[PDB]
């Protein structure tokens, strides 16, 4: 069980840790989050009480270092930092734990939600999408644009998701124009899976990371990426059966976790109707179709 | 963006552009089978690709053999159209290639865009105008070359005959669209108007009769009357 301790909480803020959230008052004696499960990536995220604009947060894996949060009054945000002195950090954490100044990651034992949402997400792949090599953790916020968005303006602050474009030479083999546009299997299986991602686990990891950034930060370019990666599979006539079964589980837990009040903005009507009802895979996503129909029948 | 009444005069500027109409690519007769079911038989079709500034028409004849053994023919027809338009562009010298291609039906946008990926600087545009190019097969010489074709073939015409010696492109296109709209709304009457006077002939190298300026004004008036009427005979007004 790992711990992300906090120097202080000088400004009133709603703090999220994965799918959980709690409110901290201005100058409340809060000193961090303990009992964080080992084996998964995690995200700790912030929304200030005075500017609900800019949700921001940090992806991290406690196996990669000892991380803490300290509020910077110049830049005006809670910053994640790495402590290289293990003795000092373990001692600070033990002192905070003894004084019961930490909240406990409130995982129900029966609950596999976070595992199911992060099954294929790896910290090393996150660090290639979010390039800041001097840190072991990754900052994301509501406003960061994607490489693809930038092409249509600061590169150091971009989300380097894999560019997917259905009307591109990468997607369309000369001489197979109609074939490749109407059945994207070659673009999925040769270009993306064999060529770029190398395996379906890495593809699903980026898909899952894109969804989580959309949900936690309202990051619009991440929502675009998530839907594009869904659409590429659903629009392929030839998909390994293990991938279709895994996609159904992935999407089921994503739809299950989405806040009902955000389904209006976070769910693209065209993609989902195409994917569940017109695409080659209209009959291959039974669990996802069932939850979508019982939870968001309006969109459809 | 889309071509509409507001940006109409762009058609006659000096940027090369082509209209593409796919209406007559996939043509069938519907008939009954011996068992009393319904079947279709394809007949030869054509792509209508027109430079509205110069009158140059590239009429690619689509021979029924291209459909043999294929499924979903109405869908395939759009992709075949886009393949042939792309091949035409590639066949033209660089200085003759269009800067824009305007498709008369929006369902041609994606097929043509995908086939033209190698030409990122050629804009593919829809239009809000309801152009009457489907009536091109009511022009006797065009229908005749399409029906007689025994294999795929490209035939070149000037759809304005020699009109540009005496009138501007704007006026020529307006005359063409009037003639075609008439032929589309009441083909028999329209053709009666054009041919009623035996002494006005069609030159061997032309599509339409050799009217004088004064006779074109009368003809054009007769076509507008026909269109208004039919619009009455239709809506009863
Ligand atoms: C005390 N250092 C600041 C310093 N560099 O002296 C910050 C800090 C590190 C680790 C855990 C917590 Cl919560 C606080």
């Amino acid at each position: 069980m790992n711990t992300v301790p906090f120097t202080s909480a000088p400004i009133e803020v709603t703090i999220g840790i994965d799918q959980y959230s709690f409110n901290v008052k201005e100058n409340q004696p809060f000193h961090g989050i303990k009992d964080i499960p080992i084996g998964h990536v995690h995200v700790i995220h912030f929304q200030h009480a005075d500017n609900s604009s800019m949700r921001y947060g940090y992806w991290f894996d406690c196996r990669m270092g000892n991380f803490y949060i300290q509020y910077d009054p110049k830049d005006g945000l809670y910053k994640m930092m790495e402590e290289r002195d293990g003795a000092k950090f373990e001692n600070i954490v033990h002192n905070f734990k003894e004084r019961q100044m930490m909240v406990s990651y409130p995982k129900i034992d029966e609950d596999d939600t976070w595992y199911n949402l992060t099954e294929f997400v790896q910290m090393d792949k996150i660090r290639k999408i979010v390039r800041k090599d001097e840190n072991q953790f990754s900052y994301v916020d509501s406003s960061m644009t994607t490489v693809q968005e930038n092409e249509l303006s600061d590169p150091a602050h971009s989300l380097n998701y894999t560019v997917i474009n259905f009307k591109s030479r990468e997607a369309i083999r000369p001489g197979h124009e109609m074939e490749d546009f109407l059945d994207k299997s070659y673009y999925l299986n040769t270009v993306m899976l064999q060529g770029i991602f190398k395996n379906s686990s890495n593809y699903f990891g980026e898909l899952q990371f894109a969804f989580l950034n959309a949900m936690f930060f309202g990051n619009y370019g991440s929502s675009l990426q998530w839907h594009a990666m869904i659409e590429l599979i659903c629009s392929s006539a030839t998909v390994p059966k293990h991938m279709l079964d895994k996609l159904d589980e992935i999407l089921y837990y994503q739809i299950k976790t989405l806040p009902e009040q955000y389904s209006d903005i976070l769910l693209n009507e065209r993609v989902w109707n195409i994917c569940l009802y017109s695409s080659f895979q209209k009959n291959s996503l039974h669990n996802t179709e069932k939850i979508m129909e019982n939870k968001y029948p309006e969109l459809l | 963006g889309a071509m509409n009444s507001s940006n109409y005069a762009e058609l006659f500027n000096n940027d090369i552009k082509l209209f593409v109409d796919d209406t007559n690519v996939y043509r069938v007769t519907v008939h009954k089978t011996f068992e009393g079911n319904v079947a279709t038989k394809a007949i030869n079709g054509c792509i209508f690709t027109l430079n509205p500034k110069t009158g140059h028409l590239f009429l690619k004849i689509i021979h029924t053999s291209v459909w043999a053994g294929q499924k979903r023919l109405s869908q395939l027809a759009k992709w075949k159209t886009a393949e042939e338009v792309s091949a035409l562009v590639r066949s033209l010298p660089k200085e003759e290639q269009p800067k824009q291609i305007i498709v008369t039906r929006k369902a041609m946008l994606d097929p043509l865009e995908v086939h033209m990926l190698d030409f990122p600087n050629i804009a593919i545009r829809p239009t809000e105008l309801r152009l009457p190019f489907s009536a091109a097969m009511s022009i006797d010489k065009l229908s005749d070359v399409v029906m007689k074709a025994t294999e795929p073939q490209m035939v070149l015409f000037n759809i304005y005959d020699d009109w540009l010696d005496r009138i501007s492109s704007y006026t020529a296109f307006s005359r063409l669209t009037l003639l075609l709209r008439a032929l589309k709304t009441n083909e028999e009457s329209a053709k009666m108007i054009l041919l009623s006077d035996p002494t006005i002939t069609i030159k061997s190298y032309h599509l339409w009769p050799s009217f004088t300026d004064e006779q074109w004004i009368t003809i054009e008036s007769q076509m507008r009357d026909l269109i208004l009427t039919e619009y009455g005979r239709k809506y009863n007004v």
